[PDB]
């Protein structure tokens, strides 16, 4: 199942942009 | 004082950047992750035909 | 003076570092829009087949 | 001395940011490559059938 | 029409990098 | 050949890779 394979590339893109956004957002208050 | 809080605000920042480019090498490193995939199986079908 | 003239080529710096990271982040996520677009169409294909 | 120290460690971890950032762009640039190999590629299959 | 779209994709790439490389050149100078 | 090619392409992407990875070693050091 390359299926729940690219489901989880999904969410680990999904996780690793809300973070980035996180962290941009801690950066515009500096 | 407020030389040590200025230093203290821009060395922050540098530790913020650095995350930032930490957490976008792992996005590089899925999209690449990603390709890959695909050109495995667009090989595939392209022997198929 | 001299030394807030070093504090303000540093921020501006910090600034321009931020921006980089910023379009950068743009670039990202337009490549992984395109990787999404490319498995749908190879899914469809393999599909047919 | 202190002060001078403390400037030359923030501007040396300026430019390791900038280097990273300058890294990054060049393998943000091989992604794109990738993939528009790759879509060229699915529109020839596509095409195909 | 992707078509239309992969090229609006394309644009889209062209000036994100356009910026980049002004950016990065802003960057040299300091 | 893109075989030949694809092959360079991902020399390509490890060769930046492990430049990034040095560079993010040097900046944790400081």
């Amino acid at each position: 199942w390359n299926e729940m394979t690219w489901m989880e590339w999904e969410r680990e893109i999904e996780n690793y942009t809300k973070l980035i956004y996180k962290i941009l957002e801690e950066s515009q208050e500096q | 004082a407020d030389i040590g809080s200025e230093f203290s605000g821009i060395v922050q920042q540098q530790n913020n950047l650095l995350r930032a480019i930490e957490a976008q090498q792992h996005l590089l490193q899925l999209t690449v992750w990603g390709i890959k995939q695909l050109q495995a199986r667009i090989l595939a079908v392209e022997r198929y035909l």
